[PDB]
RNA sequence: AACGCGAAGAACCUUACCAAAUCUUGACAUCCUUUGACAACUCUAGAGAUAGAGCCUUCCCCUUCGGGGGACAAAGUGACA
RNA sequence: CCAUCAUUAAGUUGGGCACUCUAAGUUGACUGCCGGUGACAAACCGGAGGAAGGUGGGGAUGACGUCAAAUCAUCAUGCCCCUUAUGAUUUGGGCUACACACGUGCUACAAUGGACAAUACAAAGGGCAGCGAAACCGCGAGGUCAAGCAAAUCCCAUAAAGUUGUUCUCAGUUCGGAUUGUAGUCUGCAACUCGACUACAUGAAGCUGGAAUCGCUAGUAAUCGUAGAUCAGCAUGCUACGG
């Protein structure tokens, strides 16, 4: 994780790429837990797969500092 | 179960951050010594039996 | 209590190496062609009184010394089975070149001998106590001096497990000087596996 | 020229070692002798139990008993005992010209 | 800003928020001060000097100002990061058993 | 005053919970007045004969063991107290002996 | 003249030797007040020569080699008393009955397994 | 082994500056955690003061205040039972030295100013005028252990 | 005499657990039969294993005919794993 | 490994100084040797004799046996069970969750200290593309190549506590540094779950702890730092090391 090449998964940046040019369709089924938020990925929809069931968010502008798979919470906590 | 993580160990796999080591002979993975390759069961039992070349027993 | 084994204090005290060779780079992966041919020794002899082997290695001409209680069987008909040996052998290894065999006197005082040939009286299925008195009354009526030995586990054919010791002579296993040889064989009785351990002495 | 004699055991260094100082004093050699290098030994403590416990352990040692050998007349026969191989069975010998 | 007195000035502006031991360098810096100016220091031609530099940093109180909200984006967005916030949870990947008390 | 519980491939209900500490906790609470210990109760289920109970209370010098070998957890526990109450009275009658009357010279 | 002696304790080896002139210590090439650290177990350290009163007679200029400061003082008052009695040979007595000429008697004992170190067993709760 | 006898004890080195066997041992008390330098600069530096506030020599101040401190009778507890369980036994030489020397160093700890440079010198003064707070503790020894008088 | 113990190294692997995606002679071993004799390498589709094509169709000896021994395993079950 | 020779940058180089030291192959400590009043009954008690003295210190070695003690998850096999699965194959979680409750340790709650400058002294062990110097370029974690080498020499590696001097002045203050945002350093397909440091910030509990309880008889308690096995990366643990 260093500043030479900050790192995108590459199976998704492929995917995305189709999307951003005509009118955006509003899924993409991916893991994308190792890729980060640049602003080629502002609007799209990934439903992130957290280990149970593949959870659906959108991609604001304030989310370029930090991670895609940093949202998809897998604890399932609330309890007590 | 434990012939399928040895068949899991000697093929290749995609990543060099995998590199995976068990023993030959004993199936466990987890107390490896990368001089000898022994699981610390049995290199405890072949060095009884002297198998393994020059290697006292204790009390230095 | 705990007892460890007696070769295990006197490996280089008062005994040797059953291997004698030397490796310092590449040290791990020519020690498993060691027990690659312990393995395979002890498949296809299959109790040839088969004591215990030896293995050397120099210059691409690795020797293996066997003892052979039984000898001329693992050499065969004037030096075919030896022959025989060696078309197989060199074939798991590279070279195995220099195959050998030495022969011994005494044929059930070396213990390994004595432990496999009344653990093979178990399948059969008879007088287990005796099966320890005729290894302890021929001991030392061969030439032995202090012979003990056991046997462990569903014994008899029962459910619960009992040790089962015989013994006279001198066995001073915490004396350094002794040249006490025990082993250890894997009987099956088709009821589990009975254990059964051997001391001699001299 | 520094031979270099390492082994396991010191009984068969220290008569392997007598052997070369023998076969090059034959010949016409000056042969400074057999001084020893410190042993590297290498401790491994492993635990002795089959399952659970520490606090109950054996500690394994190996030890490499280093000597040098080294001569300063060479001749064709001073080398016979170089080329000649003997004692090989738990000594290697590290031949430097 | 509000300093104290009757100290070394090595600590004295240690004891407002946004500054430890960059005093001793980088207000040293700029600044021909020294470092025994007790509160007999006539730091009055020198409260200008200092004003200068302190001027460009982010310091006193102004930081905690953006302190503050960059956890009130963390909690917007509802990150891991910032969920840990909101929830006593130690928020940098911690053990949350036994020995996790300074967050409660 | 703990119970450390814990059972041999028997899955502990909460009946059990508040059994266990009106008989074994209890009846120990008066004896030991200056008590802090902990207690630990094992069940071990083997399914050829029975399930067993094993109840240890260690303290300042004297432990407390017992042993059951009933099937019925709780007609068992009836047994282990009784063993419980016997052996905590043969460990204060042993130290209630400093009342000798000894007169110095 | 150079009565060359050697001594050691406590992992820490100190060949010394006896050059005429007076009462003078050189270990390694420099002052023993600037090597040693604070000057209280040097008068400790002339305890071997002040039984043969030879005070003002013998420079020494140690070489020491190992240990620390206690192990390289308390290792040349060994090292000279080799050396004293190859000086005076018949003040063996005097060196025998107070001091300085027994030995390297003990040096630190083996961190046994299980333990935490050197016979300190660890700390258990349940007694 | 205190059992099979008595263990044999062994001898010490005594201070090159004062001379004194009584020195030493005040430096391997006062040596915390097996500093011996930088606890027997602060003793170098709890005597001068002792020296610059009264003129005499401090190994004569030293072992004149430390006869303040050693007390004569002291509780060793017999298990009577019953009983007061509480006897005055009087000191054996060795335990003299050594208790005084121990209520002069733990009371020197419990003053007002933070250096030991003065903690100690300001006790021994105390100890050399019958005073402060180490001298007060066998006095109330002395008042404990000849309060239970019926056990001589 | 359990509790910095099996763990002398849990991001993936380990991993035995769970949720998914797909496999049943099984990623492994053995007789084996035709030994069909490397799909021994790249693009495309893919969480990804896998799937579809481009493909180094062989490998050594010794007869004389093209077999047997090591030849890869595409299919097989008496079996077995 | 350099007393005596010097051209000491120290090349510890020239010679070899081989002497000491060190590193390895062997000679020797047992109540052998005396005196006790001590009577013979061995011991004990006190000497001298060697460097060592009373099984020298320590390790290894654990009798008959006890606990149906602990592992059918290192293995190995009696019996039972499973066979479109209780076996497989993948990336994605989890083993790292928490209002809590006991174990075991680390760092502390300071002026026998704290911060900054100087200046010493170790032992053990590792280095099969691994250890990577001296230079640089970075505040630093560190990057770029060659210098050496498969090692008594080359490197990890300048141990630290100490000592010497200047400081703060006795407050939760220059005591420590937990926790949060800024560096993106490095390893690795990849550090979000879920690493490792340092960089400027922030600075919390904490003023030596109740009843109770544990370790320890000399190079031992106590402390100080250095190594190694695991390991691509990662210990406050473990195992060895000396001060």
């Amino acid at each position: 994780s260093i500043k030479k090449g900050p790192f995108v998964d590459e199976h998704l940046m492929k995917k995305v790429e189709a999307q951003e040019g005509s009118e955006k369709k509003q899924v993409i089924k991916t893991w994308s837990r190792r890729s980060t938020i640049f602003p080629n990925f502002i609007g799209h929809t990934f439903a992130v797969y957290d280990g149970r069931k593949h959870v659906p968010v959108y991609v604001t502008e304030d989310m370029v500092g930090h991670k895609l798979g940093e949202f998809a919470p897998t604890r399932t906590f609330k309890g007590h | 179960a434990k012939t399928s993580m040895v068949a899991k160990q000697q093929k290749k796999q995609k990543y060099a951050v995998r590199e995976y080591t068990r023993c030959e002979r004993c199936g466990r993975p987890h107390s490896v010594y990368r001089k000898f390759k022994l699981c610390r069961i049995c290199f405890r039992e072949l060095a009884y039996k002297g198998q393994i070349p020059g290697v006292r027993k204790a009390s230095w | 209590g705990q007892k460890i084994n007696p070769i295990g204090l006197r490996v280089g005290i008062i005994r040797d190496w059953e291997a004698k060779w030397y490796a310092e780079k590449d040290f791990a992966s020519l020690l498993h062609e060691d027990l690659k041919i312990r393995k395979f020794i002890d498949n296809e002899l299959k109790e040839a009184s088969v004591s215990h082997v030896e293995i050397e290695r120099a210059a691409n001409r690795i020797n293996i010394a066997i003892h052979t209680g039984k000898p001329g069987m693992v050499i065969g008909k004037g030096g075919s089975e030896i022959e025989k040996l060696r078309n197989k052998l060199n074939a798991l290894t590279d070279k195995k070149v220099h195959i050998n065999v030495i022969e011994i006197k005494k044929v059930d005082l070396d213990a390994r001998l004595v432990a496999e040939n009344i653990a093979r009286q178990l399948e059969n299925r008879a007088s287990f106590r005796r099966v320890q008195k005729q290894a302890i009354t021929r001991a030392m009526k061969l030439g032995a001096k202090g012979i003990k030995t056991q046997v462990s586990g569903r014994l008899g054919g029962a459910d619960i497990a009992r040790a089962e010791q015989y013994s006279e002579g001198t066995v001073p296993l915490h004396t350094l000087r002794a040249d006490i040889d025990y082993a250890h064989a894997e009987a099956d009785t088709t009821y589990g596996k009975l254990g059964v351990k051997v001391w001699i002495y001299r | 020229i520094r031979i270099r004699l390492k082994a396991y055991d010191h009984r068969v260094i220290d008569q392997s070692a007598e052997k070369i100082v023998e076969t090059a004093k034959r010949s016409g050699a000056d042969v400074s002798g057999p001084i020893p290098l410190p042993t590297e030994k290498s401790v491994y403590t492993i635990i002795r139990a089959v399952h659970k416990y520490k606090d109950s352990r054996e500690q394994f040692e190996q030890r490499t008993h280093k000597r040098l050998i080294d001569i300063v007349n060479p001749t064709p026969k001073t080398v016979d005992a170089l080329m000649g191989l003997n004692l090989p069975s738990g000594v290697d010998i590290e031949i430097k010209l | 800003v509000d300093i104290p007195r009757e100290k070394r000035v090595v600590i004295s502006l240690t004891y407002i928020y946004g500054i430890g031991t960059s005093t001793a360098q980088k207000i040293l810096e700029e600044a021909n001060v020294s470092a025994d100016t007790r509160v007999k220091d006539l730091t009055d031609d020198e409260l200008g000097r200092i004003r200068e530099v302190v001027d460009g940093y982010k310091v006193e109180g102004d930081l905690r100002r953006e302190t503050n909200l960059n956890i009130k984006r963390l909690m917007e967005i509802s990150s891991y990061r910032g969920i840990r916030h909101r929830r006593g949870l130690p928020v940098r990947g911690q053990k949350t058993k036994n020995n996790a008390r300074t967050r409660k | 005053i703990r119970f450390e519980i814990h059972g041999d491939n028997l899955t502990i209900t909460d009946a059990i919970r508040n059994y266990i500490e009106e008989k074994i906790g209890k009846l120990e609470r008066y004896f030991n007045d200056v008590p802090n210990a902990v207690a630990h109760v094992k069940v071990k289920t083997y399914s050829n004969s029975a399930t067993k109970i094993e109840v240890t209370i260690p303290l300042k010098n004297v432990t407390l063991r017992a042993e059951e070998r009933n099937d019925d957890l709780y007609a068992g526990i009836d047994l282990i107290n009784n063993k419980l109450e016997r052996q905590v009275r043969k460990y204060k009658t042993r130290i209630n002996r400093k009342s000798r009357d000894r007169g110095d010279q | 003249v150079e009565y060359r002696g050697t001594g050691r304790r406590k992992n820490s080896v100190a060949r010394v030797r006896l050059v005429p002139g007076e009462g003078n210590i050189t270990v390694n090439n420099r002052d023993v007040r600037e090597y040693l650290p604070f000057e209280s177990l040097i008068l400790d350290l002339n305890q071997p020569f002040d039984v043969t009163e030879t005070k003002g007679n013998y420079d020494v200029l140690v070489n020491v080699h190992g240990g620390g400061f206690t192990g390289q003082a308390q290792a040349i008052r060994h090292g000279i008393a080799r050396a004293l009695l190859e000086a005076d040979p018949e003040y063996r007595g005097s060196l025998k009955r107070a001091g300085l000429l027994t030995r390297d008697p003990r040096m630190k004992e083996r961190k046994k397994p299980g333990l935490k170190a050197a016979r300190r067993s660890p700390q258990f709760s349940k007694r | 082994m205190p059992r099979k006898g008595s263990v044999p004890k062994r001898d010490v080195l005594p201070d090159p500056i004062h001379n004194s066997k009584l020195v030493t041992k005040l430096i391997n008390k006062i040596m915390l955690d097996g500093k011996r330098g930088t606890a027997q600069r602060i003793l170098y530096s709890a005597f001068d003061l002792v020296e610059q506030r009264s003129g005499r020599d401090a190994l004569e101040v030293f072992e004149e205040a430390i006869n303040n401190i050693m007390p004569v009778l002291e509780v060793k507890a017999r298990r009577v039972g019953g009983s007061n369980y509480q006897v005055p036994v009087e000191v054996r030489p060795e335990r003299r030295t050594t208790l005084g020397l121990r209520w002069l160093v733990n009371y020197a700890r419990l003053r007002g100013e933070k250096t030991m440079e003065d903690r100690l010198a300001n006790e021994i003064l105390d100890a050399a005028n019958n005073t402060g707070g180490a001298v007060k503790k066998r006095e109330d020894t002395h008042k404990m252990a000849e309060a239970n008088k019926a056990f001589a």
